[PDB]
DNA sequence: GGCTG
DNA sequence: TTTTTTTTTTTT
């Protein structure tokens, strides 16, 4: 692709501000290729600036060269258009380019060197290196990826990390104090936020929480349920907003009017969001169905979420693990790898569950080694909660919600604290 | 393994199947055959894509239309027991 | 209109927007087309962009396949070029296009099956599904028409969600007062409940009750039994519906005008459905068998069931994994969801029983976490209850049923009342 | 000279003594000679003694051969005869013999590697190693040579001993006085230090401690955070170097003036080095990135570090092996096995932190049957230290050292001792 | 093979002796060399000798052969040469040899009685054996061995096991009086010797003692030390054989001068042995890298050990075992099995050492059920040395050596003795 | 008019 | 070579 190449540039700054910082004759060719290259540099190095197509023929001109090289310089020249490919995979395919190039730049030079070393010590050349610059010089031709970018500086730099510190919006807010006070500020964007629980203790119950709360704050929320279906979440969700209960709406006591005034007024809200329960079965989803969900609902709807909830990780599906092909410990962390990635390549808070294995289910606590799939969950996690539930909670009402990974904030500061959980309205309550 | 006692053997197993030639050059045992397993191709009756390799570590018969490929010692088992009791027997003669 | 589909993949962002997410490699062909798109494919999964004609030349340089495919590929390529169309032709076109070769690879993947079926065992070239899964194969070749529904809005469809709380076509009441109040209505369709009990405690025996109190409530049971005859398991539900001991029967204290003129009775009455008893080796039996079963039962004896009950999911084999290959808990975890999965495709009430491990065995209480053969299973049941049985409630003829998963309501409320289990008459009897 | 290595290897005692077990099969063309030296191999492996003429004659009859390479090998061991000469150029021919087959030998085989590494997915070789692990194969080549040094000789290698003995490395000094005692003034240059410990209990608290210790001492250091941004990191610096909690920062409690006041204040310090973070993504980074890293280090900013610190050891590339191809185990070995050698090429004081077992987790003692990723990771490390707070070292703000593996000193000296980590300002004080 | 034979028949006399009473006419052939061989046969029988060259051809010229009998068996006797073919070699080839013209022989055979037996009854030859005659005749051809050596024949082998009673031909000393009264001469090969350390004692201070003390009789000491490097271990073996104190060597007290001197005036002595240490990672050393060890020495060091001292038995790693527990049952007694299996198979004194159980650390007394290894040690090992380190004993520089178990004599004759341990020295001295 | 692994 | 479920067993 050396035609691409000179002709990017050529008639592109932006590509030419990030390549030429990189680039040698050897790395082309030995004809027309690496003529136009050294007329290239010359000309830059002459005056420092792209030449243009008029001028690179003139300065071809000026210099000499044979005929049969002459002839492909013009050619090759004759051969230079603007064709504005995307940025990115320009500089990944030079990239590859040079690093293939140099790669067979040092084999070639390594074989030279070899066959050098066996000619006797009068006929050999001095010039050539012994076998001893064998390896380094194959290591030099790995190091040549192109990056400019050298990192913070700590003294340098300490204005623009202070502008950073003022950055704040990463942050989203919980719309309980608790959580808040406990992430400095709420969840941020693009990480793998996780509660986890045992069977049957409310862990679908919290993330519909999170949802009501997210969407009562103006936030667009993506529910994705694995194994309930769309209209039973979205009762639970109705009986958080609507604050009835969920027998209720199941006993008829509530009438027609009153669920379409209750719905009405949440409507004329104005710091009302938007949310879209999806539904898929168990074990066929991942972020690479979940990519085209969004893409779809982008399209159809004028949706971009800002919150995204799994209904559970380990009933989704991993993108390049089969559905069986290895145990729990690596497709469970692939999973939780690529959901985190998803985050944050859509810039979104994810939410997900995750289970206990059975030595918890019954105990007052649980610790980060009772997560029941893979271990690698609690690494790729970042604030990851625990709901523990006794006789005397239920009894109070009142769950338990202990601090198990906490990337925000401080995980010791408040590490256990009671939550006011009311199973009939599926919601969360602040205690106070 | 043996090749010259493979080769003599092989030779007298595809001796019977029709078609058979005996590309021998200067250095290379090539038996071609019909191949008896499938009759070889339906629609044309000239054609032989059955062949024996003598010279290579253990000479092998291969089809080019049933895509079947067998040491001689197999085809013999399966197709020729007569002659693969005296072959397994000459082995230990020379051996 | 493969090079069409192609070029306005290529020169167009409104027809990639709808296209793409449905498009895939089996749809084209087995030559340049197919390599033209898996160029296309590979490009967008590593850059998330459509790639230019540059680009799929670069990318056919760096490729393995042979001249003929070379040429063909770069024939292919420079014939692409962007023409004067509408949106609409070309979507509905693509989806013809992409229906027909659907429904192309189906038959001919249906015509594999068969040929491949119709083989000498232990040469059949496993791997290859079984005749079974025929028409489902070509019911996947028609849910294909570019129309993904992308989920559930909480207020734009609400009007719809409100009619399904009084449609109540969902929720099959039980005939014992104290499961309904439990339940709340009672349990629901394309759903999984399960009964722990241990071994010899009941388990079956609650399941023949409750198929005999579903028969008695209109309904069509389908009880498979996977370790039990289909002679005992009728003489079970003969002896809970006549009310005569399974000791009389055997002992021959009824004659044949009593059992003649109890099953006429019972014939006559209006409220009464039909239940049908088919036995399966252990082990011998899956989601797929089942399935079978329906449409065989569906055809030949005009029996379409509400209440399938299983006797032992643990007893089923699964239809995905291999036998013996992945550990207890992979394997029963995936035989529930299968049968969680049959469940909501038929729309019927799914009852099975589960084991209990040998530690909770003569034990006054039994856990969640005593589940014998997965934790899984009580993640992908919508109830559970447990029997415990203990020489002072067998002496007293009842048995304590504990509410272990309850997803119908507070499992925290009535946890643990006492069933008057009748063991002679195999029937469940409330003490209220 | 294949020819007079077998006639001296048959017709020769001291040469046999001398050269026999550094010869391999791969040292001879795949012609006679191989076969000659099969056959000669052979002979010695079933009886221990160097074969005569008649002895490969019988060999060589009782051998499966082609005619052609039953042939050769017969004419070969007929051309074979005792030449007499000297056994000085003898053993170093031979030698030089060896060395030369070993490059050529390296050279096709990197040849291949890279031909290999081109080929598209799903079509190349695996367990083939990747490009980037072509020096270290022509490092073992280059190392090929008669003499072999297997353990250490007792009478035979004594001044060695003494040198050992009064001799002492030079040691990079901690600031941390109870390092320098466990460490007999430090760690050195060509080192790879692992902190490990459990998720979320401090591996990147340490590490920035450290690199705010060895910063304070006018080292150069550079921070590779594999997990973590950049300005992250650097805030953690801050918090260890400005004494303000990362609870101030957040919430804005220090003002700009008094950061730049202090910043101003460590700048104006003589003793202060120079610390630089570089962010890379998950798994996108290897040591021949940091090769790069370090190069444009050196050209663009005159930077040359000595405290080369990397967050994770588990998160990076291989660079010896594609990702995905190997098990956990021999992935993180090699990682280790690349990051030691460029601590060793670059003479820095590399320092990293690998991620104990989930049995680890919560456990007031942990040994080397406790890491999660690589058991293989101590063999190549020359430091390993471990973090246990688990329960109540939380709460009384202290931590705990295990001193797995020190290469430095004896770990059985002061194998645990108590460390006062705290969290606010991300730093390590001493009990004493 | 067959030229070979008959050349080392008419040319040797220890070839004679050992395979003439296997050797048969039918065995050669039917043509020159059955001809040679029974001009051999007849001239040993009539002269009760090897018959000569000249004695063979005049035996020839006097003999009833035909012209081609005549010229073959003249070639074949103008076609033997008196050359010096190793002896093991030639037996065993001959044997070889031997044996596969008996198999053929009686496969022959036994095809011949089939084909007689598959013959009209009236017309058979009545010479030939029944066809049940056939499985004896095989077992003949498979019983032909030139050397019986199955095991050990008592009353067929009780002359030489008298050898080994008197020339103790199994005993090691051990330096020691104390030592050897105990074990009736020291310990034997192939056995394994373990020393029970109680709290208070170092494992490695007696094995070094053990090395010095074999290194001064003359014998070969590989000593593979796991929590130690290479010099560390020299430096004990130093400080018991050149009487310097081991603090002494790291102060500078003794000059280079002294250490040079004293390790020539040792070099001078003829009755010292080698001593090689190997150093390996804690863990990283199963009973089967010992093995390579080995191979390596013998074939590179030419280093044959006839004593193995391993550091500690506890950090070594089971075989076959795929862990490595810091303290686990399973592996000690694993680790035991493997290394008696290796002493056995290298017939050498394997030592290792282990620690006491705690009970066992508190009382002076250990019992064999107060040990940390239960059931695994005192089953794999022949002798169990306990090692007592009280205050007492520690002012008196003594410790109490407690005989556990002793495979070699009685356990109860001499059980309790006082040793002189310097523990700066490394040196165990006997007490008067 | 040959061609395999 | 690790990882995770379940079971069964045994040792301390
Ligand atoms: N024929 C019978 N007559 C009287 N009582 C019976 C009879 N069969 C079973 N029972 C009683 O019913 C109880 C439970 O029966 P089942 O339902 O078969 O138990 P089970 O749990 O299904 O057995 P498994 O181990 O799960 S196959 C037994 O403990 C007996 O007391
Ligand atoms: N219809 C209902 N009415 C009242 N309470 C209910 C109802 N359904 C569930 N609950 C309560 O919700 C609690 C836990 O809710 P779940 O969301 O089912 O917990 P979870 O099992 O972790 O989430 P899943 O498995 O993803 S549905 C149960 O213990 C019940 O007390
Ligand atoms: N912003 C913060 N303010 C106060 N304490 C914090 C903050 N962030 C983290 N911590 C504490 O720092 C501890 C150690 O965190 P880390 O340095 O990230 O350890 P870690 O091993 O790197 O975690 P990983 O990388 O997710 S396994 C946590 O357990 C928290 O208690
Ligand atoms: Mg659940
Ligand atoms: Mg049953
Ligand atoms: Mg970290």
């Amino acid at each position: 692709m050396v035609e691409i190449i000179l002709s990017h540039l050529i008639f592109d700054q932006a590509y030419f501000s990030k390549v030429w910082p990189y680039m040698d004759s050897e790395y082309f060719e030995s004809g027309p290729a690496k003529n136009t290259f050294k007329l290239i540099k010359s000309h830059v190095n002459e005056y420092h600036s792209v030449p243009s197509i008029n001028a690179l023929n003139v300065a071809l001109e000026n210099s000499s060269f044979t005929e049969t090289e002459y002839s492909g310089v013009k050619t090759l020249i004759s051969k230079l258009a603007d064709s504005p490919e995307d940025h990115s995979w320009l500089v990944k395919e030079t990239e590859k380019y040079v690093q293939q190039r140099a790669m067979f730049n040092a084999t070639s030079k390594i074989i030279e060197i070899q066959t050098n070393a066996e000619l006797p010590p009068e006929k050999r050349n001095k010039k050539m290196p012994d076998v001893g610059a064998i390896p380094d010089i194959m290591r030099q031709a790995l190091s040549i990826s192109f990056d400019s970018y050298v990192g913070h500086d700590w003294m340098d730099d300490y204005e623009a990390r202070w502008l950073s510190y003022m950055n704040k919006a990463r942050k989203v807010p919980f719309k309980l104090r608790i959580l808040n006070k406990i992430t400095k500020g709420g969840a941020e964007t693009g990480t793998l936020n996780v509660l986890m629980a045992g069977v049957n203790v409310g862990k679908s119950l919290g993330l519909c929480s999170l949802a009501a709360d997210y969407l009562q704050l103006g936030h667009n929320v993506l529910y994705i349920s694995m194994e309930m279906a769309e209209e039973v979440c979205a009762k639970r969700i109705d009986a958080n907003m609507l604050d009835v209960s969920l027998d209720d709406i199941d006993d008829g006591h509530i009438s027609y009017a009153e669920y379409k005034g209750k719905m009405e007024k949440w409507r004329e809200k104005s710091t009302l969001g938007r949310l879209i329960v999806k539904q898929y079965p168990t074990g066929g989803a991942d972020a690479n169905t979940f990519r085209s969900l969004l893409n779809e609902l982008k399209l159809k709807k004028n949706f971009v979420p800002t919150i995204i909830i799994v209904d559970y990780l380990g009933i989704c599906k991993s993108c390049r693990i089969r559905v069986y092909s290895e145990n729990s410990y690596t497709t469970v962390k692939a999973i939780a790898e690529e959901l985190r990635a998803l985050a944050v390549e859509t810039e979104t808070v994810l939410w997900t569950a995750a289970q206990v294995g059975k030595q918890a289910w019954d105990s007052s606590d649980v610790n980060m080694s009772d997560i029941a799939e893979s271990a690698g969950l609690p690494a790729t996690a970042d604030f990851m909660l625990a709901v523990i539930e006794t006789e005397e909670l239920a009894a109070a009402e009142q769950q338990l919600i202990k601090q198990i990974k906490s990337r925000y904030g401080d995980k010791n500061k408040w590490n256990k604290f009671l939550m006011g959980v009311q199973k009939g309205n599926q919601k969360w309550v602040e205690i106070e | 393994s043996i090749p010259w006692i493979d080769n003599e053997f092989a030779y007298r197993a595809l001796a019977h199947l029709p078609k058979f030639t005996q590309v021998n050059n200067s250095s290379t045992f090539k038996l071609r055959f019909r191949c008896p397993v499938c009759g070889d191709s339906k629609t044309d009756q000239n054609k032989a894509r059955g062949w024996y390799y003598g010279d290579n570590n253990e000479g092998n018969i291969h089809c080019y239309n049933c895509n079947y490929h067998a040491p001689i010692g197999i085809y013999l088992k399966e197709f020729e027991p007569d002659l693969y009791r005296e072959y397994i027997f000459e082995i230990r003669k020379e051996k």
